[PDB]
């Protein structure tokens, strides 16, 4: 599927329920990341100095909070493609030292998928507008 | 007292939420960029400080994803006033984020708090400037701690 | 003091690990983390505490002693939203205190910041925003003039 | 008496009776009417804490003061070591003021009534009445409570 | 000691503690079962009313035969004459059953944690312990009771 | 004036008192229940709808497209480009009917009490008359809007 | 019909939870060891029975440690009072851990429940002696199955 | 981390909140040892006779109960050194002819963990103390 | 007879397999299961269901007594918070087996064990305290009488 | 009649309008309210299970019988052989009675008076009228049910 016009506004709108304002917050991004460890254990070690062996503690949640930040940042400008295109590049640049797989990014992109079907149910879920769109933003923080 | 209470944290994420765009980033672009032009236009030499992201063309792809990235930093940080446990982290990377920069100091804070305080009335409903402060204050307190005067 | 909501939280937070439910042998151990922390950072302050056997931490005297401690910081916490009788109970305290030779008021700072440091090990989502917020006012007005 | 299993008793009807918050000052300003009420010649006895006024901050604090001197005895009924050393550090704060000793029978008198009309019927006053006397014993001295 | 004062409390804090209709029932049921966790052994003295089951007719009888005679006793405490006529009474149905009248201590403990956990705080103690003397003397005769 | 800030703001303040479905035909119905009342002669205006019976669907069907009209025009507050041709486009359709401008300043003052009794107290007052002035210049032209 | 009823289950369940302690062993301790004293006191052939546990010396940590399983034992047989499938189970199990022992016979068991019949009152708040020795009785039928009389 | 005296206050609490009084009880221990056997299959044949293929039988609930009891014992027996020695050494005897693998002990106190998160809240739930005070018990269950 | 908490968990129970919007083939597929089950613990009474063609359990006559005894069943159970009714319902179920030469209380002993062991297949979450509970309470009282 | 279709609905509508527990026996009660009031002559009849005081646990229980045989009868509807087998077991039981068959009309009347007042407007009456028929049928044999 291709992350066009029309899917950039529907994953606008469902990151939006599912993001929320920010008391569902701390509990959309454990979600996540549970799944992310859960799929991936090995992925821990990148993390050691945000405490990826706890991700209960106040330094993850703090991680998890600018993953989630990242993640809004890029959807409120899928309708922007220059900007959009300037915000990826920084964050590859911020993942540029790290060593990040091909592999790993597209398990964070299933936890990040499994977080917002189960905040706003499987019964509204678009999988085809999120794996599209969501393609285009991992591809730009892999550079390409 | 003049901390930020329970009280004065729920006003202000009321007061961000009811300006806040969810979906879009134009109600977010407008807002940062009406801070810094604020900013610059009352501290010329902190333009400078943004060489890095086209300071100096505000309306740059460059400075509107900088723009972005700061509004995204404020949004997180006033959503984990709910959480101040979590916050005291987030305060703290944000710190070294702004630390060994010559000219980030506590001086230019107190300047774009200033700039929050006119940009923000003129785009929220409801605003409270007493209890918006002293939370703005709590977060780039946190922000301050290992910077310069 | 400290606002209502802010108040409210500590209150229940402290309630949560320190309440009448509570057997004895848990609040002096807390009492105990409490002390010894204290005495990691303010060495110099274990020497005020010999007329309770201080030197045995787990002598009837020394038990007693942190028992009351924490009881009259219970009485502060429950206290916090009768602002005119909180004044009256810190002044009671203050005076409990100036009398002690050797009680310098960063030696409450150190208990501050151990008291930030042990209870988020005790309390569920321990909100040090809204426990600095009271919790200052409370030590400064039990330190309010010592040295 | 007040054996381990009175003591356990008395510690639970307490925290009960005892409650939360703002409930342990009405509480502790109930059980210091009935004892003004049962006995106004103590009244007098408390002019250094404002007794003239219980609804002011002065009396309020020597109420919760001594609210919670009960409780921190009561939490510490199950260690003897404990309990006698806090019970001879009332009693060194108590002696100098030469307190007739029948008004701690008149306190307890009070106490029992205020605990029992907040607990409900199932107060054991027995056991109250034998682990008040560990108590008053302990900060008295006075073999009236043997 | 028991003056007409304290008569007159007591009159008062039993009238309501004691209620209407099946409220009394519940308080007389509550009284018992106070007088039995006090003293498992007193028990045993009551099979001629089906202690066994406390929610037996027979029992149930009893319980309201002596709640019944409380609230008589108690209407006629500013009446010496008429008291004092309904103990002797009592008495005479007392005495050939060999109680010892230690249980009588008993019941007067239970009767204070009912009302009193019944009618709340501002239940007067003194007032009851020395007005239930005053009934216990009447019908044990005994001394204890001074 | 009405800068960035304020469009937003206006953009704000308008979706929430406007609000969805049969509200906004409440709301439309009283902004022109105000503009009859603020100027009685304006009515004849708009026979060719039908404002003989504000109740009418001719009416009620000229209050939807004007209102529709608001709507879109202040959605696209954020874009010129748009704003300007739609603007135009309105002045189009209105020059041909030689109306008075200063019909659209009554227009305006109904929006402004309609929008703001519908909102609230935050009602930001000064940034919809400065908004209003740039919709109300590209449909008539006037400089009574400047 | 003495039998254990729905209702009994339920206030068995409150007189116990008003007593158990879900944190420390003081509570529960107490209850136990001071069962087991009256039990000793009524039965002095008993304490032989627990030779194991040191049931001469009540206050040593190897019979401290066997009262909290008892204790824990009765206290899963009063929850699953609810569940009557799963207690049928469990109550076999506790059958046999007491089976081929001699002197452990249904005398015994008859004797420990006067024992709580007397240490319960004093540490339980409105205790009532009918409904809770019916379930009592009710346990105690699972758990002396197959042993004598 | 270390399970000292405040970690063993911490998770004396978070016990009693998720064990209960004994309603949620079957469902506690239903999803413990529905992941045990998730995560260890192979764990079922040791407990043949308690019908461990079948989870949702009266015998194994009552198997279940016992093993939460006997968590609930060591505990509350966390603050009580010697008492909680004497416990644990009762729980090794009754596992010691059993071949239990230090593997499986893992399997069912990262279970037990999920469990009482799942019970109380990720929110609360503080895994570092928990992660300690069970490996104190685990490793007294094992001899040393 | 027994307590209406209990009465009331055995009723609902019952209504759960068993109630007026249920198919006859149900009705006598439990049947068959409960009276095959009491010929395997007590085959000599078998031949007291001669009357009712028990030879062959397919039959139309067999059918129909499993369905009146199941319905016999059922209106005891509805009656269960209705004591004194209960009492002539059972008297009169008494008589109609007493009457009935070879049968001894020991048969409807077995049926009981038939009936505690066949349910919980049928009954989620089946109390077995709660049904042993009331229907020994009826079992004697349709045994009574009985050899 | 009463064909498959039918005798379906007729389960249906009975299973809804009999309900569970004591609805049952106020359901009952009101059936044989109606026959009593419908021919007053038929309480004679019932002097057996003493008709005379239907309240009574002896006409309860006649109650509880009539209303499981319909039960029964009408749960087997779908099922030819078990129900003629049950309907000549009931014939059986009540030919030595002697009864006249007007009755059984009677009793119909009844039944659908009270099935429908409970089940209400969608009651089907044609369909009970024809599957009563098969039912009176099957215990008199009475060629009126034809
Ligand atoms: C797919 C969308 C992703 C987004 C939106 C995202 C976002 C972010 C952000 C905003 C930061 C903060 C960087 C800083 O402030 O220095 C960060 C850090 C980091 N990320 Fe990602 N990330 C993504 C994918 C991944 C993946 C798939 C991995 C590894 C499997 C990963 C590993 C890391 C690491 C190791 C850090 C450094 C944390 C530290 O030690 O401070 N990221 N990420
Ligand atoms: C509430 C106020 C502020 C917030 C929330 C904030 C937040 C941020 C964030 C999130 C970044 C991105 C860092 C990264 O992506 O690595 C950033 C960058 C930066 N900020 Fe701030 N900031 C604030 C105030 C200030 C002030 C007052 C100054 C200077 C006087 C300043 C100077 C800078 C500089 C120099 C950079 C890096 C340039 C670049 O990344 O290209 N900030 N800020
Ligand atoms: C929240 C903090 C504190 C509270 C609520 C508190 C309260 C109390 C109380 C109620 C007593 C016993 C008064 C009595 O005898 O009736 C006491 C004793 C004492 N406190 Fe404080 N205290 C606190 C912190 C400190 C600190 C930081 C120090 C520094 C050394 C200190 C030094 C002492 C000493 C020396 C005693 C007397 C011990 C003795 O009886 O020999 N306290 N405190
Ligand atoms: C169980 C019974 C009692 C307990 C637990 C108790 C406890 C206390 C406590 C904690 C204090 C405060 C000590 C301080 O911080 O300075 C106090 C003070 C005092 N108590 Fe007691 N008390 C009891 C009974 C009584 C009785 C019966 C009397 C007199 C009839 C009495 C007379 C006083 C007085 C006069 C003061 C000091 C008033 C002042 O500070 O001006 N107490 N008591
Ligand atoms: C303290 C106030 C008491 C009152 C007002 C009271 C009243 C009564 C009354 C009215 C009766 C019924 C007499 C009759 O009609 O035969 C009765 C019977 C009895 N009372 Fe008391 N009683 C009191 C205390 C006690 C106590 C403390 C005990 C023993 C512990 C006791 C033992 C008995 C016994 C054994 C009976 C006979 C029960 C029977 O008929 O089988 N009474 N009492
Ligand atoms: C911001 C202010 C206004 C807006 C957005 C607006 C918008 C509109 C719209 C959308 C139509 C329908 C065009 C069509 O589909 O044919 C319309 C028609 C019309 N407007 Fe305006 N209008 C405004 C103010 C006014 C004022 C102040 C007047 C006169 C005092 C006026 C007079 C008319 C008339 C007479 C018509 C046509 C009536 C008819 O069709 O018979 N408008 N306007
Ligand atoms: C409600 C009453 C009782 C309960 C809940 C109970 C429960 C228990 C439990 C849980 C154990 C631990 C078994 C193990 O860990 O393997 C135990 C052991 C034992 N019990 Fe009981 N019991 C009760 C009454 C009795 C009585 C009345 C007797 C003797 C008259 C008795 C004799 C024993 C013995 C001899 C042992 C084993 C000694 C040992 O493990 O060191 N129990 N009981
Ligand atoms: C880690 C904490 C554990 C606790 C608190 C615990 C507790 C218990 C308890 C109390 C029993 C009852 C023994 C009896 O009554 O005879 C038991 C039995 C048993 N346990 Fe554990 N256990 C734990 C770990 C394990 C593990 C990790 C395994 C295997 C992977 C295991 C396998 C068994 C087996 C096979 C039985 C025998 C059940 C039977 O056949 O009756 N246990 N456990
Ligand atoms: C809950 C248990 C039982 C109930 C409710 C019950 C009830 C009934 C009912 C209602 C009937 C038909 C009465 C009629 O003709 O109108 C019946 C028939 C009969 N029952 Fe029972 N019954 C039960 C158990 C048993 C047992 C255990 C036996 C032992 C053999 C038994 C033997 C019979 C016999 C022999 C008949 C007569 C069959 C025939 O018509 O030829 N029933 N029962
Ligand atoms: C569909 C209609 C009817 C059904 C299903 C029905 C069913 C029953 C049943 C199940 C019994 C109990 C048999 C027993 O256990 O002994 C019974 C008894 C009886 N029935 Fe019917 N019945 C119906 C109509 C009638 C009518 C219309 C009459 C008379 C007008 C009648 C007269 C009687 C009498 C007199 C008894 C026995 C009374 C006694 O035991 O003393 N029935 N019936
Ligand atoms: C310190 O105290 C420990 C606890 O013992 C209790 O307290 C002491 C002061 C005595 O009163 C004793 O009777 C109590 O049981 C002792 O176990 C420990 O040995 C003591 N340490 C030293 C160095 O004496
Ligand atoms: C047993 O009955 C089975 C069911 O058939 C039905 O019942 C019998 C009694 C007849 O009435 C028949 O018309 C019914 O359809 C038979 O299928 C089966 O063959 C029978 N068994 C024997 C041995 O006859």
């Amino acid at each position: 599927s291709e992350c066009g016009p029309l899917q950039r506004l529907k994953v606008k709108r469902q990151w939006a329920e599912a993001y929320g304002s920010g008391n569902g917050r701390e509990e959309f991004g454990h979600f996540i990341w549970a799944n992310v460890f859960k799929v991936a254990p090995s992925a821990r070690d990148m993390f050691k100095r945000v405490r990826g062996d706890n991700i209960y503690t106040p330094a993850f949640r703090a991680h998890a909070t600018r993953v989630l930040g990242g993640l809004d940042m890029c959807v409120a400008l899928l309708d922007d493609e220059s900007v959009l295109n300037t915000q990826l590049a920084h964050l590859a640049s911020q993942h540029s030292s790290r060593g990040v797989s091909a592999e790993q990014y597209n398990v964070v992109e299933h936890a990040v998928m499994m977080g917002v079907e189960h905040e706003i149910g499987q019964n509204v879920f678009d999988k085809d507008a999120w794996q599209a769109c969501l393609d285009v933003i991992t591809s730009g923080i892999q550079g390409n | 007292s003049n901390s930020c209470t329970t009280e004065d944290r729920r006003e202000m994420q009321l007061m961000w939420a009811n300006v806040w765009s969810a979906q879009f980033t134009g109600r977010r672009l407008a807002i940062a960029q009406a801070v810094f032009k604020d900013l610059f236009a009352h501290v010329p030499d902190a333009v400078g400080l943004f060489d890095r992201v086209h300071g100096t063309e505000i309306d740059s792809s460059e400075f509107k994803a900088h723009c972005i990235r700061v509004v995204n930093g404020l949004d997180s940080a006033i959503g984990l006033l709910s959480d101040p446990s979590t916050l005291n982290e987030q305060l703290s990377h944000l710190a070294t984020q702004h630390q060994e920069r010559a000219g980030v100091t506590k001086g230019g804070f107190s300047a774009i708090a200033q700039s929050f305080l006119r940009v923000m009335p003129q785009v929220a409903s409801c605003f409270n400037p007493d209890a918006w402060s002293r939370c703005f204050n709590r977060i780039t307190n946190g922000m301050t701690e290992g910077l310069a005067e | 003091f400290c606002s209502e909501a802010d108040a409210t939280i500590v209150i229940k937070q402290w309630n949560q690990i320190y309440n009448a439910g509570i057997g004895a042998k848990s609040r002096w151990t807390m009492g105990n983390e409490i002390f010894s922390s204290l005495f990691k950072l303010k060495p110099e302050s274990e020497v005020l505490f010999n007329n309770v056997n201080v030197a045995n931490m787990s002598s009837g005297a020394f038990h007693a002693h942190t028992v009351r401690v924490l009881s009259g910081l219970d009485m502060g916490i429950n206290y916090l939203n009768d602002a005119g009788t909180l004044t009256s109970l810190t002044a009671h305290l203050a005076a409990q205190h100036v009398a002690r030779t050797g009680l310098k008021a960063v030696y409450f700072d150190a208990m501050g910041k151990v008291l930030m440091t042990v209870l988020p090990s005790l309390i569920d989502n321990f909100n040090p925003d809204a426990w600095r917020n009271c919790l200052l006012p409370l030590k400064n007005a039990i330190a309010k003039g010592l040295p | 008496d007040c054996n381990i299993l009175q003591r356990l008793k008395v510690k639970m009807q307490w925290a009960k009776a005892y409650g939360f918050g703002t409930e342990r000052a009405k509480f502790g300003n109930s059980l210091w009417t009935s004892i003004f009420n049962y006995a106004p010649d103590a009244r007098d006895l408390f002019k250094s804490v404002k007794s003239e006024d219980m609804r002011s901050p002065q009396f309020k604090a020597h109420i919760a003061r001594v609210i919670g001197g009960l409780d921190r005895v009561i939490s510490m009924f199950d260690n003897e070591d404990a309990l006698n050393a806090d019970l001879e550090h009332l009693k060194s704060q108590h002696d100098p003021r030469g307190l007739d000793a029948l008004n701690f029978v008149v306190f307890g008198k009070a106490l029992f009534a205020t605990v029992g009309g907040q607990f409900g019927v199932c107060f054991d006053l027995p056991a109250w009445e034998s682990c008040y006397k560990v108590i008053a014993m302990g900060i008295t001295g006075n073999d009236m409570f043997s």
